[PDB]
Formats: structure tokens, C-alpha cells, sequence
């Protein structure tokens, strides 16, 4: 899974 | 009347995991300003509200798309007629959620931002929601989503790279999302890798010169860049 | 027209985790029978649909009640006015969800059940939803919830203990929920412990005489009885 | 946490 920001 | 009651309700909505309602609460706060700007606390809540509302639809869209592929490939045409009708109901919700937060960024949060941090935050957030359009939109709408994401991320980067340090979680967060846009949506693995490495190395370079709670804040994002860098190589 | 399209849609709703919609789908199947009964597949989906819709509200109610207690105990009266208004909005949803599945059990699933397994299943399920009323209802409504749960669980047990083996996951499931009713709602730790142990021991007694997939089915529930037995002692 | 049935 790739991730992005929490905001 | 200070309704920072609306802020407290959003925080309960959050605890309760009732994210549509967290959105309404933080939207009421937003549409209530005259000349004032969302505080940091408030904009984060708004953004968390919308990330959770859109996130449930994106998670649902992904599982329905997998099942669609698995079924088209077994020739189960009748399943596929059904799965596709389901996928389009999720696409309306995706499409409406994105429009709501885009209207509020175009109409209000972007024109009225003052500091750099703010401007980057909201321009970043506009990029984010055009990106989510582009994950599932099809033709002209996908091309328009992809162009809007590139303009907003770029406008955010010009302001970020002047007016904010390489360690500022908002600058890292932009780099992380922009790197992902390049890999998932534009299909440029090189641009994505280079952008993530550059913002990581540039953040290590100036790292151990910030208060112990800053380190927490941006080590978090920097671990996200490293996680993606690993996955892609 | 066989709309077992409605069954397929519920299964997609489930995969998508859109449980309100899973409910609507399985409700349409239910309100479409004449003399026929829900299959096993169908009743399980209906029950899973409702457990997930009610479960999100129950989870939210628990976190809002904790925050209510923590705040009443710091004298933050203004927070408490807000938390309490939030708790009552969750209580309307709880109250409506329970009414929907109770109307459908009273009106339809119970009067029209034939086999034993069916009768126990639905009488069990009526007990379940009166129990959830009793977790948060207050006065007369709580007393009426508690009485309705005891009648339904008992009617289910008379039929279970005649017409089903001690290993039948539906018989175990009843014992597990009935044991919990006694501990959480009636506050009888002894009745709860005795009921769980009895149905466990009674199920071990006649255990290794069932097909390898039966063992899976009811070892699952039996582990749930043992988990509660441990927690309570 | 106490548990109940899955159905």
C-alpha cells in the first residue's frame, strides 16, 4: 500500500 | 456568541467516528468566518473530517473495482452489470464529496489565506481532492482532474520552497502527495522517486535543529516518504 | 423474476462495508417472501447487516458515555450539556435500528419460521435487539427491554434444548448471548458463569462426532464462551 | 471486552 499525508 | 461549541462537537464526532457529522460541524465553523482564518487546530480537524469521509468511499471503490475485474474475467456478465451499477453509486458520492471541499477551498479557504503555511496547506488540499477525482474519473474529466492537481501542487510548491523550512510537516506532506500523484496518476516512477528522495535528503540535511515535538511531527511524514521509496525500489 | 440479485448486492455491500445498504438489500429479500423462509445464507447476511449497523452506534455510544463521565467528574458543565445532546442523537439511531429489525422479527421472521434452528435463530435475534435497547434505555423502557430479552432467550432455549444438539453453533450462540444478558444487564455474575460453563461442558461432552467443517463452526463460539469465562473469573 | 455471537 502506498501512503499519503494524514492531513 | 463564540460557537467553538462547533469545534468541540467535531472533536466528539471524531471520537465517535461519525465523520460526515465531523464534516458538517467543521463546515459550519468555516462558513461562519468574516475576515478571520481557521486556526491550525480547526483546519486539521476539517481535513481529517474530509479524509475519513472520502476514505471510506475510496476504500469501497477499490474493493468493488477488484470484484468487477475478477468477474469480467470469468465472463459472469450478470454480476458485472450489478457491480458496475454499484461502482457508479460510489462514484456519485466520491464526486459530491470532492465538490463540497473543492467549492469551500475555491470560494473561501484559498482566497482568504494569509501566511505561507496556510496557502500551501489549502493549495495542497485542492491538489489532494482533484487527485481523488482522477483515481476513478474517465476521459476529459480525468484529464481536467490531472491538470488541476499539477497546477495546485506546483502553486503549493513555489510558496512552500520560499516561505517554509524543509522539515515543516506541511512541506513534507505536499512532497509526499505530489510524489504519489506522479507515480499513481501520471505513471512517472522516476519523477515520484526523485521528488520523495529530494524532500527526504533536504529534510535530514537540516533535521536535528528543531524542538523535540517538531522532530515527532515531521519524522512521521519523513517515514511515509521512506516507506514509499522502499515500496517503489 | 428471482431477485437473488438482491442477495448478490448485499454481498457487495458487505465487501464494500456499506452496511446500511446491506440492510436495505436483505430487507427487500425478506419483505418479498410469500410462504417461503430466508435460506441460511440469507438470514446470516441479514443478521450480519444489522449487527454492523447497530455495532457502529453501540461503539459510538460507549465512547460518548466515557467522555460524558470524564467531563461530569471535572465539573465542565458546558461540555456535558453538549455530550448529552450528542448521546441522545445516537440513542434515536439505536432506538430506530432496533425497532426496524424488531418489527421485521415480530411481523414476519418469527411467526413464519418452521424448523427448530430457524425459530431459535430469530427468537435469539429478538433477544439480541431488546438487549441492545437495555444497554442505554433508562426506566420503564429498560425494564420492558430486560423482560422482553428474558422471554425471547427463554422461548429460544426451550426450542434449542429439545430440537438441536449441544454443538449447533445457534444453540451455543444463544447460550453465549443469554450468559452475557445475565452478566451485563441483570448483573448476575453467577447465572452468567453457570450458563456459559454448562453449554461449554455440554458441547465438549458430544464434540469429536461431527464433520471437520462443523468443528470449525462451533469451536469458534465455544472459544467465545471460554474467553468470557476467563474474563469473569 | 466481553463477546457475543457473530450472528
Amino acid at each position: 500500500r502506498t501512503s499519503t499525508a494524514p492531513f | 456568541m463564540a460557537r467553538e461549541e462547533n469545534v468541540y462537537m467535531a472533536k466528539l464526532a471524531e471520537q465517535a467516528e461519525r465523520y460526515e457529522e465531523m464534516v458538517q460541524f467543521m463546515e459550519k465553523v468555516s462558513t461562519s468566518l468574516g475576515s478571520e482564518e481557521l486556526t491550525v487546530e480547526e483546519r486539521n480537524l476539517l481535513s481529517v473530517a474530509y479524509k475519513n469521509v472520502i476514505g471510506a468511499r475510496r476504500a469501497s471503490w477499490r474493493i468493488i473495482s477488484s470484484i468487477e475485474q475478477k468477474e469480467e474475467s470469468r465472463g459472469n456478465e450478470e454480476h458485472v452489470k450489478c457491480i458496475k451499477e454499484y461502482r457508479s453509486k460510489i462514484e456519485s458520492e466520491l464526486s459530491n464529496i470532492c465538490d463540497g471541499i473543492l467549492k469551500l477551498l475555491d470560494s473561501n479557504l484559498i482566497p482568504s489565506a494569509s501566511n505561507g503555511d496556510s496557502k500551501v496547506f489549502y493549495l495542497k488540499m485542492k491538489g489532494d481532492y482533484h487527485r481523488y477525482l482522477a483515481e476513478f474519473k474517465t476521459g476529459a474529466e480525468r484529464k481536467e482532474a490531472a491538470e488541476s492537481t499539477l497546477s495546485a501542487y506546483k502553486a503549493a510548491q513555489d510558496i512552500a520552497n520560499t516561505e517554509l523550512a524543509p522539515t515543516h510537516p506541511i512541506r513534507l506532506g505536499l512532497a509526499l502527495n505530489f510524489s504519489v500523484f506522479y507515480y499513481e496518476i501520471l505513471n512517472s516512477p522516476d519523477r515520484a522517486c526523485n521528488l520523495a528522495k529530494q524532500a527526504f535528503d533536504e529534510a535530514i540535511a537540516e533535521l536535528d535543529t528543531l524542538g523535540e515535538e517538531s522532530y515527532k511531527d515531521s519524522t512521521l511524514i519523513m517515514q511515509l516518504l521512506r516507506d514509499n521509496l522502499t515500496l517503489w525500489t
